[PDB]
């Protein structure tokens, strides 16, 4: 079998080809997370390169782990179905073993393992993806918000974003998100999330995509109009100044 | 020892091209000229039996082979390459087919089974790709007659009539002045033979010209009688007799 | 011992590329032209053959269009060899699929299953990645008509109407040009033809140069149907739009 | 290019050493000991203030004898930290007892040199080193306090204080001058704290900072961030004075 | 374009393996040994040099036996040489357990030749750096071999290899012209330590120690025994007299 | 130079060479010293050990084999602890199958072919580590110097690691009069403080600085720290 | 762009050069040797060179027993000349317990042109540099010569001769069948066969042998067999005679 | 043993399953759900040997959850049963076959039909308006035979149900201590609160 070392040190005591994967994920289109008092929101950004897809059939870039959990990624489009595939058949594993859903912490360190994994076996490169990880813990109402990366390390976020131009968001979303009261609306919540991406996406309804989590397993996907009325809100409280 | 050889010797270069590939293309371009002829009532594979020596016995050497009773080869590019392959494809006309429907398989899916060996030499770890062209000439009952061309890549196209080797350039300018949908299968020997004087330096004959064809059942050649549906091989190789008595009225 | 000759097939390059692949996408783009497009009541496949030769059969030739399913079918453009390799699996995980649900395969799943095992050569092994690209056209109960695309990356996406191989920007901004969301069959047919003879690097679109194919629902049956174009017929649905 | 396990003409494994240079980028992590317990502390150090501080988990339990600080790619410490949790409780379902601290911590560096890429003795099956380095304490009947630092190389030596990262030469100069055989866990707690202080980047407080103690009594505990926030304003009042 | 010295199994454009040759250099590095091929046996010699007072006398024992018949003695990397007998005594464990004749010299030196051999067809492993002289007493006679790093090895009268091989060689050659009838056991014992004591001439700026075994048909019963006590003394005596 | 034939152990140099083997023999150069002697009745070992800060324990160099055997180690720890544990699976071996105890020149071959197979084949780097090995068989004393290489060496006396030299010089000096220490195991441990003396150069040995081991007629083999060692000081 | 001649890959001009050094390997021991075939024997020569005179000659061999009927004459250096020796006695062993007949020489050429052609085509595999010539009286074929090399390459032969004069060997056997018309040695015993391969030998390398010098094997109806010194010593005095 | 019945009327499929777990000489348990939820509209009844039975039916939850969650979809009442049918014929061939017998009851929203499934522990699977596993066919198959009509409301197939739990009740050895009965529509699944004295 093929074991060569591909990941390995180099003199100043970086492993290139983790800190490569990184330049993928910078590469990736945008994606956003950020937590309210009873809501997760997670916003994602659609290329404009190619003006004819079919929105009906493309695998959408937040997808479902479980019915509490969910899962966004920027990097390799390819390498995030592997991530995704292992973490939904880990969940079933978990609810089979323990009779209980995963916690958002848990599905978070397993995806988590496996990204470390691949950073020390080998024959194989690290995964070209950073995953925002959302949702909310069984009988809790609690928010629970988790971040990804190639090297395999994960931590808990009240707001972050992943991807392209996700300096300049990250840099909106420290002086615009207030700890002290989070948004206390699920309405105020994506009100912030279209906000900060609207920095980094163009006037677009589509190139926007927003999917919301609720406690007990309520997650919903907007559509074009209601995403679109945040658009329209938003841009005519500039023009007042 | 270990074969620490378990990666890809041919690989994807910066302008797209797969070196490997290329290199054994031009390694059959070097090898002797070869062609293919389809009429419509059978098909003629024909090639020179370049002696490496006067003392070498040529008639133990073939570049003419059955594959089944009805399906034959030819090559042009590097000869060992192309015996092995002859081994692979006979045994593999067996183990994946005549073994599971008590027949022999037809043209266009031992072309195809011989062209997946060639493809996986291009792929598989710690290995070069096979150096050699061939040409299938075959018959089966629902296909009629067929003429494929067989590349390094594993690529496989049908031909009407075809060339490779040395001189294939102005032997398919050759082909193509001379073919016609209508050709009787004698006549078909005749412009194989008049291509190849194209490409022979040295002699030309019975000897030094190795010729076979795939046409009607030969129960002469079978080697027994009392089986009605047996009715015996179409691949008939040419004496080295009968092609002189073509070339004296050439 | 074997480090001194390894490629690497599967690294990054300093911006977070994959070499191989950028590579494979190269040799694609070499390819002839392959043209999916989907209408409402239908689905259209157009493929430029290339290399050919006036001795070139073509009754019995068959090197860019292939049936994986009785409801789903490919275009080809890359390494044909490497492309029969990957037919074959799909071909056998349709009947795999068959056999455990008494249903045909849904189109995203097969394509998901083939953008897997490319996506694999990508990230472990050490063997180069396949250079060929899919178009998908597929008929399920779910989402009637699909239209999907696959390359050596292992990224697969799905289109109304897409381009692979040679010239694909040249074709994109053409299709994007005459493309409406209400088309009917016989009118893509005819935009399909319109768009690989402004983008051929040949002389004139003749039928021998040509592959064709289409997945509609039987007329009069009421049931789906593939119709892999022979010869004769592409000679004459190209007389149709004027070309001759 | 070069194999893994490579020795370099000075007779060291260029590996290994360039695993060292990955550790003096972490996050500082201090240990000291003394006979009324042995004290960890670390340094969060959060990328961005977003960063939910509690979430970053660089001191964990091993047993309830044992506790670990980590420093460098904190990641590689799991399935150390995993190892580390298997060893100790196998120990116990296999001798009825505790597992001895320098038996555990020499399990963990038995992992430490399992890398490679061919097969010539055992079976090691690991592509590099560990980039991170650990800092081991506990108690046990035989030997007492003990504190322990591995190292990706394999080798492990007892320390009565040691601090590893990004500020622990200058750490390590200070806690020569400070250590002394009769310390008491107070003072130690306030000595952390104090170096912490010194070698970090941040301004050091509840959230940036975590304490962690472990005594025969009580086992290993984690401080929670208003029993160290009580010690740091403990801290600044005493060297406000003099 | 070079670098065909890098590598173990490949040719270079004059049709050698250089890492077969570089292995060489090592085994001329090395302590002379050499082997007398006498009218019912052979006998068996090596120098050994005395780095250090502190090194034990009688004690570093260079001379190997395999089974109860064969002696081996080398040059060069001294674990080399006990990996090959210990291979060889697994080669000779594995006759005898099948034909359970005591495995025959000719016989036990392919087996060695094959395995030597086979260390220069794969780049994955390195050639052994070693030259090794062995042969004992069979069903029909004596035996004499000297194996090289390449794999070759030939029937000998008189072998030599190491710093000193030169000095033994042309020794032997005049035991050869001298004695064409052969020569008793007893004698090539004695004529044996001269040999080496002449060959400590290219390696003599350390002090040595004298290590002789044999193998004869009517002295030891055709079994491998190593010279001890008043004959070993004789041959020291028999050397020192024939060097001033 | 260097450059081409460095790269891993199963490359030979034009000269004949084996530079990973040689690199790993400089890493027990640059290890802390340790001396070995034996008379007709005891063998002793004798080890410096090296801290690395004054806030650091001595990192241990002498390890039990068995009930007459035992070793001392200079250069990679993590090796001698891989080579200590094969050589104790061999000692017990012997016992279990054999009833036999494992004789110490027999140990010696074992190491010198686990040795060898690192040095022959792709992907295995040498051991890192020289060690002086120390037993009482069935033939009395025996003292062994291993070398990464694979070469074992029976000895009366020797010393390896950091400016092993002076130890050495001192013993080859000396060798007539600690090889007739028979019956006397102090007298042993004496000789072999100062032999380790030669050696210094840098520092005064400590109570928790010097180990100490020994095997003999009636003595199994015993590893002496702190107050034990206190004496020889 | 640089290792394409370490390992068996195509180089852009579509040649292995691991293959063509492989050839130059054969020449390295500076030996000639030729076969040829009689009315009912198969007959083959090689030089012995014993440069060293402390070498047993008994031992000193490049013609191999293969089976009771095969023989083999090797060109090349003798380690990888021993190990495709093994290797064809254990493919020749092998083919009589699985079919229930002796293995032709024909086709034991063709096993050993196939595992040479892997060499040829499998990178960790580096190729032998021998030429292998295989020499029988088939029980179906008659007398039978067969060649392999490096190439993987085989085939059948009316005479034939390797070493670094081949050629000189080659063209002088070339010109003898040209005048005699036939494609063998017209002659009943193999004594004269053996007469005659020597006679040929000499005219071509232009040298004189002793007993000595040669290695001689012979195959005939059931047997194939190599002559003693002493049976090339009297094969040596009925050419002084003929002279 | 254990009560397994199902039973497909006009627009429901309706399961009752026996709530006894019996080892030996002791009733450890009188309210026993024999069945597992396969998706919101699919119900599986098992029955069969002590351990395979529970083991078995958590195996084929765990794999058709897992589809849902991937493709986002709810497979048909016939995709479920070739599935568990395959797994089963898969099983009796392997060192140690699961010896459970199962009832598959649906309702396909695609074809707004009601469909019910039996299939045994060796894989033989067949779609019937009514069905049961074990010594309970024996008594309830005649007896719906006469009484079944194909087009009765759900109303009346429980006052089916009745007729045969008290035929059961009557005429078997055992003390199955009753049945818990769940119903499969177009609205999902949901259990009869009421059955036990209804």
């Amino acid at each position: 079998g093929y074991d060569r070392a591909l990941s390995i040190f180099s003199p100043d005591g970086h492993i290139f080809q983790v800190e490569y994967a990184l330049e993928a994920v910078k590469r990736g289109t945008c994606a956003v997370g950020v937590k309210g008092k009873n809501c997760v929101v997670l916003g994602c950004e659609r290329r404009s390169t190619l003006k004819l897809q079919d929105t009906r059939i493309t695998p959408s870039k937040v997808s479902k782990i479980d019915s509490h959990v969910v899962l966004s990624f920027s990097g390799l489009n390819a390498d995030s179905r592997i991530l995704i595939e292992k973490a939904r058949v880990e969940a079933q594993s978990h609810r089979l073993t323990l009779e209980d859903p995963v916690t958002v912490e848990y599905l978070t360190r397993y995806v988590a393992g496996v990204q470390q994994r691949y950073t020390q076996s080998g024959g194989v490169r690290p995964f070209g993806v950073s995953t925002l990880i959302a949702g909310f813990d069984p009988r809790d109402d609690e928010p629970k918000l988790y971040q990804t990366e190639p090297s395999g390390i994960y931590s808990s976020w009240s707001a972050q974003t992943i991807g392209r131009n996700s300096k300049t968001v990250r840099e909106f979303l420290e002086k615009n998100y207030d700890r002290k009261e989070p948004p206390a609306t699920v309405e105020e919540c994506v009100k912030l999330t279209v906000r900060s991406l609207l920095e980094v996406v163009q006037t677009g309804a589509k190139n926007i995509e927003i999917t919301v989590v609720k406690p007990d397993s309520d997650i919903v996907a907007l559509s074009s109009e209601e995403i679109n009325q945040y658009v329209t809100q938003i841009e005519q409280e500039k023009q007042e100044q | 020892m270990t074969d620490r050889y378990s990666f890809s010797l041919t690989t994807f270069s910066p302008s797209g091209k797969l070196g490997q590939i290329d290199y054994a293309l031009t390694a059959v371009k070097q090898g002797v000229t070869s062609l293919g002829i389809k009429a419509t009532n059978g098909v003629v594979i024909a090639t020179e039996k370049k002696s490496s020596s006067p003392l070498a016995m040529s008639e133990t050497l073939s570049k003419v082979s059955l594959l089944t009773p009805d399906i034959g080869a030819v090559y042009s590019g590097m000869g060992p390459d192309y015996r092995v392959l002859v081994d692979k494809s006979r045994k593999v006309a067996h183990t994946s087919y005549k073994r599971i429907y008590g027949e022999y398989p037809p043209t266009k899916l031992l072309v195809s089974e011989v062209a997946k060996i060639m493809q996986e030499a291009t792929q598989s770890g710690g290995v070069r790709p096979f150096g050699v062209s061939l040409l299938i000439a075959g018959h089966d009952e629902f296909n009629g007659f067929s003429l494929y061309q067989v590349d390094p890549s594993g690529s496989y196209f049908p031909w009407k009539a075809t060339a490779i080797g040395k001189g294939s350039v102005a032997a398919k300018t050759f082909l193509e002045k001379r073919w016609n949908d209508e050709l009787e299968l004698e006549d078909a020997i005749h412009i194989a033979l008049l291509t190849l004087k194209e490409s022979v330096e040295g002699e030309f004959n019975g000897d030094t010209i190795e010729l076979a064809i795939i046409g009607d059942e030969n129960p002469d050649l079978l080697g027994y009688t009392g089986i009605p549906t047996d009715k015996g091989p179409r691949f008939r190789k040419l004496t080295s007799q009968e092609i002189n008595d073509r070339l004296e009225a050439l | 011992g074997s480090r001194r000759y390894d490629s690497r097939t599967t690294i990054f390059s300093p911006e977070g590329r994959l070499y191989q692949v950028e590579y494979a996408l190269e040799s694609i783009s070499h390819a002839g032209t392959a043209i999916g497009i989907m209408a409402s009541d239908g689905i259209v496949l157009a493929a430029e053959r290339k290399v050919t030769s006036t001795l070139l059969e073509q009754d019995t030739s068959t090197e860019k269009l292939y049936k994986l399913n009785d409801k789903i079918a490919v275009a080809v453009a890359g390494l044909t060899a490497d492309a029969e390799i990957l037919i074959n699996t799909a071909r056998i995980h349709a009947q795999n699929y068959l056999k455990t649900y008494n249903e045909d395969i849904p189109v995203e799943i097969l394509v998901r299953r083939l953008s897997d095992i490319k996506q694999g050569y990508t990230q472990h092994g050490g063997l180069r990645p396949f250079g060929v690209s899919f178009i998908y056209a597929g008929y399920d109960d779910r989402y009637g008509y699909q239209l999907y695309t696959s390359n050596p990356s292992g990224n697969y996406t799905g289109w109304k109407a897409i381009s692979v191989g040679a010239n694909t920007s040249a074709a994109q901004t053409l299709l994007q040009m005459d493309y409406k969301d209400d088309m009917k069959v016989d009118d893509a047919i005819e935009l399909a033809l319109k768009t690989l003879s402004k983008t051929t690097d040949s002389s004139a679109l003749t039928y021998d140069r040509l592959e064709f194919a289409t997945i509609r629902k039987g007329a009069n049956d009421g049931e789906v149907y593939q119709k892999i174009f022979k010869p004769q017929e592409i000679k004459d649905i190209l007389v149709k739009t004027g070309i001759t | 290019d070069r194999g893994v396990s490579t020795f370099s003409p000075e007779g060291r494994l260029f590996q290994v050493e360039y695993s060292l240079e990955a550790i003096k980028l972490g996050s500082t992590a201090i240990g000291i000991a003394t006979k009324e317990g042995v004290v960890l502390g670390v340094e969060k150090r959060a990328t961005s203030p977003l960063l939910e501080s509690d979430s970053i988990e660089k001191i964990v339990e091993i047993d309830r004898h044992i506790g670990c600080a980590m420093s460098g790619l904190t990641a590689d410490a799991r399935s150390m930290i995993e190892h580390a949790r298997t060893a100790a409780v196998t120990h116990n379902l296999y001798y009825d007892e505790d597992i001895n601290v320098e038996s555990l911590t020499q399990s963990v560096c038995d992992l430490a040199l399992r890398f490679g890429e061919g097969a010539s003795g055992e079976e090691r099956l690991m592509s590099r080193p560990f980039g991170v380095a650990l800092l081991i304490a506990g108690h046990d009947a035989d030997d007492g306090y003990q504190l322990f630092h591995a190292e990706p190389s394999g080798t492990f030596y007892r320390y009565n204080a040691k601090a590893i990262g990004s500020g622990s030469e200058g750490a390590q100069a200070e806690l020569l001058n400070e250590w002394h055989s009769s310390l008491t866990l107070k003072e130690a707690e306030l000595l952390v704290l104090k170096i912490l202080k010194q070698v970090m980047e941040e301004k050091l407080d509840e959230n940036n900072a975590q304490l962690s103690c472990i005594t025969k009594q009580d086992g290993f505990k984690i401080y929670d961030n208003e029993k160290t926030a009580e010690l740091i304003k403990e801290l600044k009042e005493k060297e406000a004075a003099e | 374009g070079t670098g065909y010295d890098l590598s173990n199994s490949v040719f270079s454009p004059d049709g050698r393996n250089f890492q077969v040759e570089y292995a060489v250099k090592a085994v001329e590095n090395g302590t002379t040994s050499i082997g007398i091929k006498c009218n019912d046996g052979v006998v068996f010699a090596v120098e050994k040099l005395i780095t250090s007072k502190l090194l034990v006398p009688q004690k570093n024992v260079k001379i190997q036996v395999v089974d109860r018949h064969i002696g081996c003695v080398y040059s060069g990397l001294i674990p080399d040489g006990r990996h090959l007998v210990n291979r060889g005594r697994e080669e000779a464990a594995s006759f005898k357990k099948l034909y359970k004749t005591p495995i025959p010299i000719p016989a036990f030196a392919d087996r060695l030749g094959q395995y030597v051999q086979a260390h220069t067809l794969y780049n994955s492993v390195r050639p052994f750096g070693v030259s090794t002289i062995f042969g004992g007493v069979d069903k029909n006679g004596a035996h004499l071999y000297m194996l090289e790093p390449s794999g070759s090895y030939w029937g000998y009268k008189g072998a030599a290899t190491g710093k000193g091989r030169q000095s033994a060689k042309a020794e032997l050659e005049k035991l050869v012209d001298h004695h064409p009838e052969g020569l008793s056991a007893r004698e090539a014992v004695k004529q044996a330590a001269k040999i080496i004591y002449l060959a400590h001439e290219d390696n003599k700026e350390k002090d040595f120690e004298l290590e002789i075994s044999w193998c004869s048909l009517s002295e030891t019963n055709g079994l491998h025994k190593f010279v001890k006590g008043d004959l070993l003394q004789e041959a020291i005596d028999f050397a020192q007299k024939e060097i001033n | 130079f260097r450059n081409n034939y460095d790269g891993d152990t199963v490359t030979f140099s034009p000269t004949g060479r084996l530079f990973q083997v040689e690199y790993a023999l400089e890493a027990i150069k640059q290890g802390s010293v340790t001396v070995g002697l034996r008379s007709n009745t005891h063998a002793v070992l004798v080890a410096l050990k090296r801290n690395a800060d004054e806030l650091s324990s001595y990192q241990k160099k002498i390890i039990k084999c068995d009930e007459h055997m035992g070793l001392s180690l200079a250069g990679l720890a993590p090796d001698a602890r891989v080579l200590s544990n094969y050589l104790r699976q061999q000692c017990n071996y012997s016992s279990l199958v054999f009833n036999r105890k494992l004789a110490v020149e027999r140990a010696g071959h074992l190491l010198c072919d686990k040795a060898q197979k690192n040095t022959q084949s792709y992907g295995g780097r040498p051991y890192g580590v020289g060690l002086l090995i120390i037993g009482y068989d069935k033939s009395g004393a025996h003292l062994l110097e291993f070398q990464p290489s694979g070469n074992v060496t029976e000895l009366y006396g020797t010393a390896i690691g950091a400016r092993s030299q002076g130890a050495k010089t001192y013993l080859e000096r000396t060798l007539d009069t600690f090889i007739k220490i028979d019956g006397n195991p102090d007298e042993l441990i004496k000789a072999g403080v100062e032999a380790i003396s030669q050696s210094l150069r840098d520092e005064s040995l400590t109570v928790d600085n010097l180990s100490i081991a020994i095997v003999g007629k009636d003595t199994p083999f015993t590893i002496y720290d702190g107050e034990a060692v206190a004496k020889y000081i | 762009a640089g290792y394409d001649r370490h390992i068996t890959i195509f180089s852009p001009e579509g040649r292995l050069y691991q293959v063509e050094y492989a050839f130059k390997a054969t020449n390295q021991t500076n030996i000639n040797s030729l076969a040829v075939r009689g009315k009912d024997c198969t007959v083959v020569i090689s030089q012995k060179k014993v440069p060293d005179k402390l070498l047993d000659p008994t031992t000193v061999s490049y013609i191999f027993c293969i089976s009771r009927t095969i023989g083999m004459v090797v060109n090349g250096p003798i380690p990888d000349a021993r190990n495709a020796a093994l290797r064809a006695k254990a493919e020749a062993a092998e083919f009589r317990y699985k079919y229930g007949y002796d293995m032709p020489c024909d086709v034991l050429a063709k096993r050993m042109a196939n595992l040479s052609q892997i060499y040829t085509q499998r990178a960790y595999m580096r190729p032998l540099g021998v030429i292998l010539t295989f020499v029988s009286v088939d029980e179906e074929l008659g007398p039978s010569i067969y060649k392999t090399d490096p190439a993987g390459y085989y085939v059948g032969y009316k005479a034939t001769a390797t070493g670094p004069k081949q050629q000189e060997i080659t063209t002088n056997l070339e010109n003898h069948f040209k005048k005699s018309k036939i494609d063998h040695i017209n002659e009943e015993s193999w004594e004269k066969v053996v007469e005659f391969a020597i006679t040929h030998m000499i005219d071509a390398l232009g040298t004189e042998f002793s007993k000595n010098d040669l290695e001689v094997g012979v195959a005939t109806k059931d047997k194939f067999f190599t002559l003693s010194a002493e049976n090339i010593e009297e094969r040596l005095v009925a050419i002084a005679e003929q002279d | 043993m254990d009560i397994i019945l199902g039973i497909r009327v006009q627009d429901s499929v309706i399961l009752a399953s026996s709530k006894a777990v019996t080892r030996g000489i002791s009733v450890l348990k009188d309210s026993d759900d024999k069945t597992r939820q396969l998706s919101p509209h699919t119900l599986m009844s098992f029955a069969g040997e002590a351990g395979d039975t529970v083991q078995f039916a958590e195996y084929i939850q765990a794999n058709i959850q897992l589809y849902s969650i991937r493709e986002d979809y709810e497979l048909s009442p016939q995709a479920v049963s070739s599935f568990v049918r395959q797994e089963l014929a898969k099983s009796i061939r392997s060192r140690r076959p699961y010896q459970v017998n199962v009832l598959i009851g649906g309702y396909d929203k695609k074809k707004n039909k009601p469909e019910l499934y039996q299939i045994d522990y060796l894989g033989t699977k067949v779609e019937l308006p009514y069905g049961a596993h074990g010594y309970s066919g024996f008594y309830t198959f005649s007896l719906l035979d006469h009484h079944y009509r194909p087009d009765m409301t759900t109303e009346e197939g429980l006052d089916l149900l009745k007729l045969c739990v008290q035929e059961l009740e009557k005429r078997m050895p055992m003390d199955f201590k009753g049945v818990i009965v769940k119903i499969v529509d177009k609205d999902g699944i949901r259990q009869v609160d009421d059955f036990q004295a209804q």
